[PDB]
């Protein structure tokens, strides 16, 4: 049987009419490390960027990557385990976090992706209706979000 | 009609009040501010007409020269009424109003509340709940088609389906301490206001009227000291605005009259 | 903290010494006052609310209970007429409860008064 | 019909007059001329027309007042 | 236990009758048991208001059955005389239906009463 | 400009129906079946990897 | 013991609004 | 010379106007609410941005802070009065959740369409600009007029309008005169 995935009902052509405040943001492993480098708080940095409440989310793969980083990145692991950060369970074998984030946004058009990886950003940009958040300069920056 | 004047105030179902000059046969002004149909209106010698807007449950007093209006709202709740007591019905609409005074007026609502109002206070100063009593309980033979009587009784749900009489009419003799209320209970109740104008009590009843009291009027004659008062009330088998009220047993279309004497 | 409670315990003791020299200690209203102290002692929403931040009731009750027992003992000992079964009949239900309290200090006062009423 | 109302009336014996704000309701009419307003005010206040002065009349947007 | 259930209290009844009146002015109200029945079949009903003093009560008891199959909230008010007056018509009304419209001017009011009816059930 | 944007929006509404299915009030009248036919071998579900 | 002339009485305005209608 | 009179700009151009998502969002907003151009959307966005920045700044402050209490209460009162914010959501956290659709919802054009006086948002605009709509006793010819909760029940046809009880317009009486002739 052939499969052609249905276009999400949350998309009006290139405009995602589902992502509205308060936002849900998927955190990538590099995002926390860069955030510590720039002295940017995760919760407040996002609130300043979007002028709204943001609900950060960490998947099992990203949590796994943080634990594998080592004692050098102890601060990142402590911030990632802040109770305000909710957790997302994973039901797939691989621990590769890049594919996990890409598959989640394909399934549901309700997440912002927070990452600085050039490879991952390029993939997300090809997916329509996915706002992309990054840390650049002194604070966060959001690309594909009309309400800003 | 404004007392001793040619100025007429007309309340309309388009949520507006229109003022006319009958001598000049012309419309003067439209007054805005009511959120639902302006059901009743009353006036005295001053230009301060008062009105009630039915479902919006607000009484408004209009100062025509000043071009300002005062808003009065009941704001009563059975929960607090019951707790302070430790059947109370929520107000649905204000249907009748009469001006006792240039600074006082009374209103009647569909929950049977007769409220006394003062221009100073936005809330009522005194309330008379279920003034005309509760409607007769529906017959158990009609509530349900069950053969067993006990099953029919359960559908009555005790006293939860009981509802109060509406105040279909309410008239206060101008600048006096007596006003008359009406409903389809089968009697006209005469009330007396306290000297300090902070309360009122039931003076008496007139049970001759049978049917819906659509409107009440009072006329007096005789010498100043000795005056006879004639109460004229239009009686109908149906409510003036609509045919909602179930046919009342014994109701007739006619003019009820009651001549009252003063002695002491 | 524990140091602050040691401060509060000392302050309450000074109050108790004050009652000893208060004229009201001779009246019966104090027994009612002790009685009053005894019976007195005995997701979608969070999805929107912004969060920007990363039980002393038992201790209160014991403090009041300790104050009540100590005040009762001093008054009855100082005023002999209050040392009667009729006056102190109502406090027995509190005394048995005080005997089972976790805190030792309040129990010690409970044992102290019981020796007075032996 | 046309209605004329006076509000904020101040008696000013320093200048020997009464000062007030004149609100004119003229449904289905462009506006009321100063002469006619002066006539009616003279009748209302029981004063000569020569003693009545009216000025600064601005019609409300939408007309009628 | 009574056939007419749940029956709204005095405070809840007035809010229901308020929404009914606004819906009537906005042509968002279907009056009568038959018209209410059609809305349920078409799935265009927000919730159903019934009069508990209907004589006999049985002539409107098919509506709860249709509502519960379709997961539509329903509530009973004590008086049909009051319901008909709020509906805007000159005759008593035993049943009424609020028509679904996400582009209505009284959307917030409808969902407010809809929630309390669901709590009542 | 207002007329131009009106025609542009209604044009986009037509195209959205081609891109994806859109709710259009549901069933009106007797159920007459699927007018455009039923495809047996095509699935439009989003599959979790 | 705590260690702790009247202003002129206010007057109701002499004049009030007057209303007239014609035609 | 005379003292200066203050003025300000009511809108600001977006950061990157050419985002395809932004263009599609503007298309949807203009079509749904019958807006003339992008400047209206920019104006509403500018106002909402100011409001949400103020709310965020107040939320930064400690609870019970006098500035927070005073200014946040004023902001909540204004938003509730204009109808954007519900009575049950009287908190700054819900102020941060507001969207441009909430402000476009209160425009007189949308209200006139929704109350049934007009068959379309564009018909509502034509009615408003042609002096057929009155909020209370006042004729309002501004489509962007923001309706308050109390004013919502007082929108109707103006007394002077042919649809509000006045005589027919020029076209109607002209045609009647020709037909009679
Ligand atoms: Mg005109
Ligand atoms: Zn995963």
């Amino acid at each position: 049987t052939r499969n052609i995935p249905q276009v999400s009902s949350a998309l009006f052509f290139q405009y995602n009419q589902a992502i509205k405040p308060p936002y849900q943001v998927l955190i990538d492993t590099n995002f926390i490390n860069f955030s510590i480098q720039k002295k940017v708080d995760i919760v407040r940095g996002m609130m300043d960027c979007l002028l709204a409440k943001c609900n950060p989310l960490i998947t099992d793969c990203v949590m796994a990557e943080l634990e594998k980083l080592g004692p050098k990145y102890r601060i990142a692991l402590k911030l990632a385990r802040d109770p305000r950060i909710k957790r997302l369970s994973c039901s797939h074998k691989g621990t590769y976090a890049d594919d996990c984030l890409v598959h989640r946004v394909l399934q549901h058009k309700c997440y912002i992706v927070a990452t600085n990886d050039a490879g991952l950003k390029q993939r997300i940009r090809k997916i329509p209706g996915i706002p992309l958040m990054s840390v650049g300069g002194h604070a966060y920056v959001i690309e594909k979000l009309p309400d800003v | 009609f404004r007392k001793n004047s040619d100025q007429l105030y007309a309340s309309c179902a388009d949520f507006k009040i229109r003022t006319y000059s009958i001598n000049q046969f012309s419309q003067l002004e439209i007054l805005y501010g009511h959120h639902d149909i302006v059901e009743d209106i009353s006036a005295l010698a001053m230009e301060r007409c008062v009105t009630v807007g039915a479902r919006d449950r607000t009484a408004m007093l209009w100062k025509i020269p000043d071009e300002t209006r005062l808003t009065f709202r009941g704001g009563d709740e059975p929960q607090k009424l019951l707790r302070r007591w430790m059947l109370f019905f929520c107000e649905g609409s204000i249907d009748v109003v009469s001006m006792v005074d240039d600074f006082h007026f009374i209103t009647g609502s569909d929950n049977g509340n007769i409220c006394l109002w003062s221009l100073a206070k936005k809330k009522p100063i005194f309330t008379e709940r279920i003034a005309h009593g509760i409607l007769p309980e529906p017959s158990f033979n009609d509530i349900s088609g069950e053969t067993d009587e006990e099953l029919r009784k359960r559908q009555l749900q005790g006293k939860k389906l009981l509802q109060p009489f509406w105040i279909t009419s309410l008239y206060a003799i101008p600048y006096s301490n007596v006003f008359i209320s009406g409903s389809w209970s089968g009697s006209l109740k005469v009330w007396k206001i306290s000297d300090n104008l902070r309360s009122f009590e039931l003076l008496g009843e007139l049970s001759g009227a049978k049917g819906v009291v659509t409107k009440i009027q009072v006329v007096e004659s005789g010498k100043h000291g000795k005056e006879k008062f004639r109460i004229l009330a239009s009686i109908a088998k149906e409510h003036r605005l609509g045919r909602w009220i179930a046919n009342v047993s014994g109701a007739r279309n006619g003019i009820y009259s009651a001549v009252i004497d003063q002695t002491g | 903290n524990l140091r602050n409670q040691n401060k509060l315990s000392e302050l309450l003791r000074r109050y108790l010494l004050g009652l000893n020299h208060n004229s009201d200690s001779e009246s019966e209203s104090i027994l009612k006052f002790c009685h009053q102290l005894f019976q007195e002692s005995e997701e979608k929403e969070d999805f929107f609310l912004v969060n920007l931040e990363s039980s002393n009731s038992l201790l209160l009750n014991s403090t009041l209970q300790k104050f009540a027992l100590d005040l009762l003992r001093n008054v009855i000992t100082r005023h002999r007429s209050f040392l009667t079964v009729s006056h102190l009949e109502g406090f027995i239900p509190f005394l048995r409860d005080s005997l089972l309290s976790e805190n030792e200090g309040v129990v010690i006062s409970t044992l102290r008064i019981l020796i007075t009423l032996i | 019909a046309v209605t004329i109302r006076t509000r904020k009336v101040i008696s000013n014996p320093l200048l020997a007059r009464k000062q007030f704000v004149v609100d004119v309701l003229h449904p289905n009419r462009a506006n009321v001329s100063k002469d006619e307003l002066r006539e009616k005010l003279a009748e209302v206040y029981k004063a000569e027309k020569d003693a009545v002065s009216v000025f600064g009349f601005r019609t409300q947007f939408g007309g009628g007042k | 236990n009574p056939k007419a259930f749940p029956l709204a209290d005095a405070a809840l009844t007035q809010q229901i009758l308020d929404v009914v009146q606004q819906a009537a002015n906005l042509r968002q109200l279907k009056k009568g048991a038959n018209e209410a029945t059609k809305t349920l079949n078409r799935g265009i009903s927000e919730f159903i208001i019934m009069a508990a003093d209907c004589e006999p009560i049985e002539i409107l008891l098919h509506l709860p059955l249709l509502c519960e199959d379709k997961n539509v909230p329903y509530v009973f008010v004590p008086s049909r005389v009051a319901l008909g007056r709020a509906c805007g018509v000159s005759r008593p009304v035993i049943a009424a239906s609020i028509t679904t419209n996400d582009a209505s001017a009284i959307k917030t009011q409808i969902y407010a009463v809809k929630d309390k009816i669901e709590t009542l059930l | 400009s207002r007329v131009k944007k009106r025609k542009k929006y209604q044009k986009a509404q037509k195209k959205l129906k081609s891109v994806r299915a859109v709710y259009s009030g549901g069933q009106s009248g007797v159920y007459e079946g699927e007018k455009t036919g039923i495809k047996k071998g095509l699935t439009r579900s989003v599959k979790f990897k | 013991f705590d260690p702790s002339p009247r202003a002129a009485k206010k007057r109701r305005p002499a004049a009030k609004g007057k209303n007239l209608s014609f035609k | 010379p005379r003292a200066p009179r203050t003025y300000s700009k009511t809108y600001s151009t977006p950061k990157r106007p050419y985002e395809s998502s932004r263009l599609d969002a503007e298309l949807k907003l203009a079509g749904e609410f019958g807006l003339k151009n992008k400047k209206e959307i920019y104006r509403i966005s500018f106002q909402l941005s100011k409001i949400r920045r103020a709310a965020r700044d107040l939320l930064t402050r400690d609870e019970k802070d006098p500035k927070r209490l005073f200014e946040g209460n004023a902001l909540i009162r204004r938003l509730v009065r204009v109808g954007v914010l519900s009575e049950d959501k009287k908190k700054l956290d819900y102020v941060l959740a507001l969207k441009v659709e909430d402000f476009l919802e209160r425009r007189l054009q949308t209200q006139v369409y929704k109350l049934g006086l007009a068959k379309s948002v564009h018909h509502a605009r034509v009615l408003i600009t042609q002096r057929h709509i009155a909020v209370g006793k006042q004729i309002v010819n501004i489509p962007s007029f923001m309706v308050r909760l109390d004013s919502e029940k007082h929108i109707d046809f103006a007394p002077t309008s042919p649809f509000g009880g006045a005589r027919p317009g020029r076209v109607a009486r002209r045609n009647a005169a020709r037909k009679a002739e």
